[PDB]
């Protein structure tokens, strides 16, 4: 039943060898039209938008609140007297950290200085190429408080006290804005500077927050956010090496061999929360220092 | 050990016939006069069985459900379910939280293949409970004559060897040997075949025990006359018993359209498998994981199952069944609805089916001139001429000199199909005169009668003398009627223009060669006269003669003659013509006499004009028949008595070398034995039949026709197709259907399977560049299980593109339903842009948000990832496990809608194979209904509150609506010009290679 | 802010476009 091999008409897999070469020449001739017509569709779509502006961004508001060390599960577990089950943790804030050191912010055709205590939203201008590159608000790697990678390298995981430093997402013209005073009624007690958009970490159960500890909060000026002089952002194409805000969180004085679910949300105008996205806005980290 | 046990039943039958009176009752051990006593009743009653047929084999409602559950394409649903549905049940006691995406799809293909069992198993339960509705058969008991005296009783009280008397109205109850008859006919249509009735003498004449005249039989009717006999057979013993049980234990077979369905499904796995190993080593090319290539290669076989074609096919059929009930082409098997289009070859029998079976005034022969009487049923036919005075008298004489006429309530019944008490001929006459001369009732009592001598065995005479009927004053009228060369003898005046003349031999010879053409004609011809008595020599009161005949025998009035026939239903010979014109091949099967097949052939289309047998050119040259060559000779009549005498192969000669052939005197048996020698020629045959001895022939063909009233209830259930209308045009009406619905078959598996490949290209590009999924499987489903749904019903309802009833039937091992033109069309071209339009949709939606088309390379990577939440686009913004999720989905949704677009255009170049679409034009509603409602139904699946939440199927951006329409009028141009080159180039390598 | 789109409105005219376009059919499927 699967003799289709030959034929006495000169069939190989069931056509001749004249009738092979028609079918594959239309279908090369047919395939490539039909490539050439979606490549110049691509390409008028390409044309549509813009080069440091998408034409939609509703997707991505509010930011997310992102935690770094990132970890499978949101679980930070390591057994702080093993120098081997915390080296993960270490790599990658090590890592991400690496952008904000020292040496990287040299040059000042990219690196601007920028105030020591937080400031107003520094407008660069708009986004076009009249311009030309952007200025970029440097940021201090010193600023975390005890989890700079500049006298502890380890970030505290060797005496049972990590640091995770908290980001805010990029988003492109972006302006964060701190709750009022005035409406001040609803988030904790945190420092308030109208140019620091509020963080603050708390359990999340009566067992979660009791086994907690002590939080330390590390920030620009010592606040626990992040300063509004560094927003808005003008895209990867107008400024290529900007680096925005960090901020650390250390949890000194947490309940050994127990996993601690702690949640840090970001208070303001600007930032919202969702049910189904647990990153929109906050994030949940589950610690637990099993020595 | 069956397969001899249907074999003793092939073979003819035989008797006992030809025994002495004293011979037979020692067989059975009977009295000739008294019968038998009621005791010996149940010492036979309780030994055999009833006088009764065993009831056919019953199969339980449920089984048909199961039936349907199963079929075989619902096995290769059950299978691509049972893949999918066995990979949950081993994750579910495995892990924490599984995804639907496996376990949703097998449930619903387990649910497509069970409602489809449920829709088919409602239409076949509908088509049984209607022709329940109309086989309500009620007893009829027997006189038997027990212990001297008559009793009458059921007909399953009835055992062997009891004395039986059929009076003239009643059926045969059982198989009866004839001891003692009375000018007994009985009507052996339903059984032997012959139309004219059959007279029964106790005395043997024919070797056959059907021919013979000392057998009645069962399931018959004795017309007139009264007979004895002795029961021989009893139950299913009997001849009509068996051949009853004989068809019970026939093969129906494989229907042509089954086997259509089974290639096509052989060659949907043939790419599945093909694909899914192709794809096997592509992604093992790809460096990856065994694991992750048997999981590759079962979702390829698996994405490549079309669930939602089950449920499409179905009701695709159901509608031309549908079509067929309205107009009384009602279909027990639902595909047996295309099975008249791929026939071939018609095997068609003549008394019942192709006639009327029902003898009736053919011609007439008056003042020299031959008048052909409409022979149709709902008359309908030109009407004769009736103005001279000779037609008055021949009116006269037929309906004065006429035993009986119709019942009580043959009153509202129409003139043709009410019934009439006593022999044929006389029920011909009477309605003769009933619907060309006015009435018969007040005609036969306004002219009294006195004296009436019915037929004599010597001295053959029928007349009657009446009264005058007005002032006219001659006195009386003598009637009779008979044998044409026996009343012209007795006959001496003739009656011309309205006058007499005499005898003279140059008027006699002209009546004699009428008779003969009559005769030749295949019909049944009577000789009427009249005479006045002259009331003068012979007086005027009472003044009649009847054992010493005073009446004048001779010197009577020859008035004219009346020939008859069962005449061939009306649409019967355009029927033919149509079916020979669409290249059918029309093939008599019948076991009537060949001196009226051959007539019959003739006048139906069987035997067109110019066509001589090899008989007929041997008279033409006045030689002997086994000098002629037998190629030399296009029609043949082949007698059953030779064709008991023959082989396999010489059937099929006689097959071969003649186009217009027709088998008399055949036994059901032979009926059987042709059907199977059409089909070893390989062409699909078509059985039209209606008594039992049809039963075999349309249950081994391949689709049989009964009649719905005039067919028996035997080959009625034995058959496929009942025509509730018994009007024969239907079979030319389900030919045409059949073909029509056979091309739109095609065009909505196309249809269909143009959708996969926009449906499964987006699951292998997001395996190959690793680039975030551009379809959903949700809306997968929400295309082939939702929007297309109505389009490709519609699909069924087009019409002819060109004139259908012109081609020759479809060659079964040459025309398949989907061969490789329609997959080069659907999968090669057709459905290539319809991906490419739903990669544009993507990639624009992609783009727009902020990831560009070059960005998505390797991103599925850490885009399907729940924990990266700060995954960045080409503008280096960071974006959320939901954010960016929200985005697939929402561009999930576009590229369903992207493939709805592109289905507008599919479906209007599919709704054409070879015309333009202007050419056609889009008439079809339903198919408007359906781009509108799919248009419709996709918006609302996008739109509606909460779908992103329930379906994952967020809102669109209208700007999206617009992203596939160049694709979609790309893809109308390109197969507008390919089929414009196919219509001005035919026999091109467009139409070879594309033409589906 | 160019952070927010009225999806309530297209979302309104995705089902009245809807809601037409069914009775549209119905009116061509049981034309009179
Ligand atoms: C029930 C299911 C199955 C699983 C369900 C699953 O969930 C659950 O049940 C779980 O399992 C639950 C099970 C639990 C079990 C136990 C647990 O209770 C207990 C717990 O488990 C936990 C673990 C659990 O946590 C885990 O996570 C479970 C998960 O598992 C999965 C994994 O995560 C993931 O898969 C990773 C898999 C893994 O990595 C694979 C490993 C390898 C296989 C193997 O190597 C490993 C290993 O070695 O195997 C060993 C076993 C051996 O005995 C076997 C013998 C080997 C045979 C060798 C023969 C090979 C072969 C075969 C020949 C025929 C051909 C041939 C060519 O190859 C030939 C050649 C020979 C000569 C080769 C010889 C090689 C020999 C190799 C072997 O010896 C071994 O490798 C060797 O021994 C090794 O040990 C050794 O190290 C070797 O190393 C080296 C070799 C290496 C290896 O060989 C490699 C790389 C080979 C490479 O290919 C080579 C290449 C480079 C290449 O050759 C190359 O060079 N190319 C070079 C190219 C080049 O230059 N190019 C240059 C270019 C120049 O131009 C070295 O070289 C060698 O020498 C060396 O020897 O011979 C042994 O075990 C070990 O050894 C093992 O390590 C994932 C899950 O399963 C599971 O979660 C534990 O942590 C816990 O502690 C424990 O308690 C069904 C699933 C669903 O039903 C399915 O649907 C699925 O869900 C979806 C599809 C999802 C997908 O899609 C998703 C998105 C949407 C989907 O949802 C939608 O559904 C998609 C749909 C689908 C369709 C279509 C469409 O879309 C939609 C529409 C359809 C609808 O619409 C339609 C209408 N149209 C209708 C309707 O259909 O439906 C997404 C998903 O992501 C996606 O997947
Ligand atoms: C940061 O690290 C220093 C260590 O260099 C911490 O020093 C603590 O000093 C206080 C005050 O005497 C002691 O009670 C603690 O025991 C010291 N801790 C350790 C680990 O040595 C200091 O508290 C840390 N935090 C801040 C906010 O400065
Ligand atoms: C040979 C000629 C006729 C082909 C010309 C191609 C035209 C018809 C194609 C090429 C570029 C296409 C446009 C490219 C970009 C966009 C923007 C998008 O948000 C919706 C589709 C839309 C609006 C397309 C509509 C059709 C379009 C204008
Ligand atoms: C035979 C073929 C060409 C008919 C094509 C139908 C076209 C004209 C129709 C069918 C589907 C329609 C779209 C369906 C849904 C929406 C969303 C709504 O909120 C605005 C209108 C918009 C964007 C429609 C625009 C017009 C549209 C694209
Ligand atoms: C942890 O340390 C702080 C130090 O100020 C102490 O007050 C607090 O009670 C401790 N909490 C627990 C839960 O041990
Ligand atoms: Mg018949
Ligand atoms: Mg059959």
């Amino acid at each position: 039943k699967k003799f289709i091999w030959n034929s006495e008409k000169k069939e190989f897999l069931g056509r001749t060898g004249g009738s092979w070469f028609k079918i594959l020449l239309f279908y090369v001739i047919f395939y490539g039209c039909l490539a050439g017509i979606f490549i110049g569709t691509i390409q008028v779509m390409l044309l549509t938008i813009s080069e440091f502006k998408p034409t939609y961004q509703d997707r991505v508001a509010p930011p997310g609140l992102t935690q770094i060390p990132q970890s499978q599960k949101t679980e930070i577990s390591f057994r702080p007297n093993d120098p081997q089950s915390y080296e993960s943790y270490v790599v990658s804030i090590v890592r991400f950290l690496e952008k904000y050191k020292d040496l990287a912010q040299k040059d000042d055709m990219i690196f601007e200085d920028c105030g020591n205590v937080p400031s107003e939203l520094k407008e660069r201008g708009e986004y076009n190429n009249e311009r030309g590159e952007r200025k970029v608000c440097r940021f201090r790697l010193e600023w975390l408080g005890n989890c700079s990678g500049l006298n502890d390298e380890t970030y505290g995981y060797k005496d049972g006290k990590p640091c995770v430093i908290i980001k805010l997402n990029r988003v492109l013209g972006f302006k964060p804005k701190p709750p009022k005073n005035e409406s001040l009624e609803t988030y904790p007690v945190m420092k308030y500077n109208p140019y620091v958009l509020p963080v603050h970490c708390t359990g999340k159960r009566d067992e979660d927050k009791e086994k907690v500890g002590t939080m330390e909060y590390f920030g620009l000026g010592g606040y626990p956010g992040f300063p509004l002089q560094y927003y808005p952002y003008y895209g990867k194409l107008l400024q290529p090496k900007y680096l925005q805000p960090l901020m650390a969180v250390q949890f000194t004085n947490l309940t050994m061999d127990t996993e601690i679910r702690i949640e840090c949300k970001a208070y303001g105008e600007n930032i919202g929360y969702s049910e189904k996205d647990r990153f929109q806005g906050r994030f949940d980290v589950k610690i637990e220092v099993k020595s | 050990k069956e397969r001899d046990m249907d074999e003793l039943k092939k073979e003819v039958s035989m008797d006992d016939h030809k025994l002495s009176l004293d011979e037979l009752h020692r067989k059975y051990g009977t009295d000739l006069s008294r019968g038998l006593t009621p005791a010996r009743a149940a010492e036979i009653l309780a030994r055999d069985g009833p006088n009764a047929l065993t009831p056919p084999p019953t199969t339980p409602e449920w089984v048909k459900f199961c039936r349907q559950l199963f079929g075989g394409f619902s096995m290769l649903l059950w299978i691509g379910a049972i893949l999918c549905f066995l990979a949950y049940g081993i994750q579910a006691a495995t892990e924490e939280e599984p995804q639907n995406d496996n376990l949703y799809l097998g449930v619903v293909l387990s649910a497509v293949v069970i409602i489809t069992g449920c829709f088919s198993y409602y239409q076949e339960a509908k088509s049984s409970k209607i022709m329940e509705s109309f086989k309500n058969m009620v007893p009829q008991q027997a006189l038997v004559i027990r212990n001297g005296e008559k009793m009458s009783i059921n007909a399953e009280e009835v055992v062997v060897g009891d004395l039986v008397e059929v009076k003239g109205g009643d059926r045969i109850p059982a198989d009866l040997r004839i001891i003692s008859a009375n000018g007994c006919k009985v009507d052996n249509s339903s059984l032997t075949g012959e139309s004219e009735p059959q007279t029964r003498s106790p005395d043997f004449t024919n070797e056959n025990p059907l021919e013979t005249r000392n057998i009645a039989f069962f399931s018959t009717n004795c017309v007139e006359g009264t007979a004895r006999g002795i029961v021989v057979y009893t139950g299913d013993r009997t001849v009509m018993g068996r051949i009853a049980t004989l068809a019970s234990g026939l093969e129906g077979g494989q229907t042509p359209i089954a086997a259509e369905i089974e290639h096509f499904i052989h060659i949907i796995t043939g790419v599945a498998v093909f694909l899914g190993v192709s794809f096997f080593i592509l992604s093992l090319i790809l460096e990856y994981t065994w694991l992750e290539a048997v999981i590759f290669l079962i979702g390829i076989i698996v994405a490549n199952v079309p669930e939602g074609l089950l449920a499409t096919v179905t009701v695709c059929l159901t509608l031309t069944a549908k079509r067929m009930a309205r107009k009384n082409c009602l279909v027990k098997n639902l595909e047996a609805v295309e099975t008249l289009g791929s026939t071939s070859t018609i095997c068609s029998d003549k008394t019942g089916t192709l006639t009327q079976n029902r003898m009736t005034v053919a011609h007439m022969w008056f003042d020299n001139q031959i008048h052909e009487a409409d022979t149709t049923e709902n008359q309908s036919g030109v009407s004769f001429d009736k103005t001279s005075a000779t037609w008055l008298a021949l009116s006269r004489i037929a309906g004065l000199c006429n035993r009986a006429v119709f019942q009580a309530n043959q009153e509202n019944l129409p003139i043709l199909k009410r019934a009439v008490a006593g022999d044929a001929s006389e029920s011909a006459l009477l309605k003769c005169i009933e619907l060309c001369c006015g009435s018969v009732k007040e005609m036969r009592e306004r002219y009294t009668k006195i004296v009436e001598i019915p037929f004599n065995s010597t001295n053959k005479y029928q007349l009657s003398i009446h009264k005058n009927p007005n002032t006219a004053e001659p006195r009386h009228l003598l009637v009779m009627k008979g044998a044409p060369e026996r009343i012209l003898d007795r006959c001496s005046s003739i009656l011309i223009h309205g006058k007499e003349q005499p005898l003279d031999e140059e008027l006699k010879d002209a009546f004699q060669n009428a008779y003969l053409e009559l005769g030749g004609l295949g019909e049944r011809v009577l000789g009427f006269c009249h005479l006045f008595l002259p009331d003068e020599q012979f007086p005027e009161g009472f003044q009649f003669d009847t054992d010493d005949v005073n009446f004048p025998l001779d010197n009577l009035c020859f008035v004219g003659l009346i020939s008859m026939i069962d005449p061939p239903r009306a649409a019967v010979p355009d029927a033919v013509g149509k079916c020979r014109s669409a290249g059918i091949k029309v093939i008599m099967v019948t076991g009537d006499h060949p001196i009226t097949a051959k007539a019959i052939a003739k006048g139906v289309g069987i035997i067109s004009e110019g066509n001589e047998t090899v008989e007929d050119i041997a008279a033409r040259l006045n030689i002997p028949v086994s000098q002629v060559n037998p190629r030399d000779a296009k029609a043949c009549v082949v007698h059953g008595s030779d064709l008991k005498d023959m082989t396999s192969e010489q059937l099929d000669d006689i097959l071969k070398y003649h186009t217009e052939i027709v088998f008399a005197r055949t036994s059901p048996q032979q009926k059987l034995i042709i059907v199977e020698g059409c089909q070893r020629q390989g062409a699909i045959v078509a059985v039209t039949g209606d008594g039992v001895n049809d039963s075999p022939a349309l249950k081994k063909a391949d689709i049989g026709v009964a009649m719905g009233i005039a067919g028996s209830d035997v080959s009625k259930q034995a058959a496929d197709m009942i025509l509730l209308d018994d009007n024969f045009a239907s079979i030319v009406t389900g030919v045409e259907e059949g073909r029509l619905i056979f091309d739109n078959l095609k065009k909505s598996i196309a249809y269909t399977l143009t959708s996969n490949i926009p449906e499964i290209t987006p699951f292998l590009i997001f395996i190959i560049a690793n680039i975030p999924l551009p379809l959903g499987t949700v809306t997968i489903l929400c295309i082939d299980l939702g929007t297309d749904m109505v389009p490709a019903i519609s699909l069924a309802y087009e019409q002819a593109e060109s004139d259908i009833m012109k081609r020759q039937p479809r060659n079964p091992k040459t025309d398949k339903l989907v061969n490789e033109r329609l997959i080069s069309m659907a999968y090669g071209q057709i459905g290539m842009i319809q991906a490419l339009g739903g990669f544009f949709t993507y990639f624009v939606i992609l783009a727009e948000n902020g990831f560009l088309p070059i960005h998505l390379l390797g991103l599925r990577v850490n885009w399907d990832d729940r924990w990266i939440n700060d995954v960045e686009d080409s503008y280096g913004q960071q974006w959320t496990y939901e954010q960016r999720k929200i985005v697939e989905f929402t561009c999930h949704t576009a590229f369903f809608v992207s493939i709805v677009v592109v289905q507008w255009a599919d479906l209007v170049i599919c709704k054409t194979r070879r015309n333009s679409v202007f050419q056609q034009g889009m008439k079809n509603k339903i198919l408007i209904f359906g781009l509108f409602e799919e248009t419709a139904l996709a918006a609302f699946l996008s739109y509606c509150p909460g779908m992103g939440v329930a379906l994952r199927m967020y809102p669109l951006k209208p700007t999206w609506w617009f992203c596939a329409f160049p694709y979609s009028l790309l893809i109308f141009v390109y197969d507008e010009v390919r089929k414009l080159i196919i219509r001005r180039r035919p026999g091109g390598w467009v139409e070879k290679e594309t033409y589906y | 802010d160019p952070f927010y789109y009225d999806y309530e409105t297209v979302r309104n005219g995705g089902l009245i476009f809807a809601a037409l376009a069914f009775i549209v059919g119905l009116i061509i499927i049981l034309s009179k």
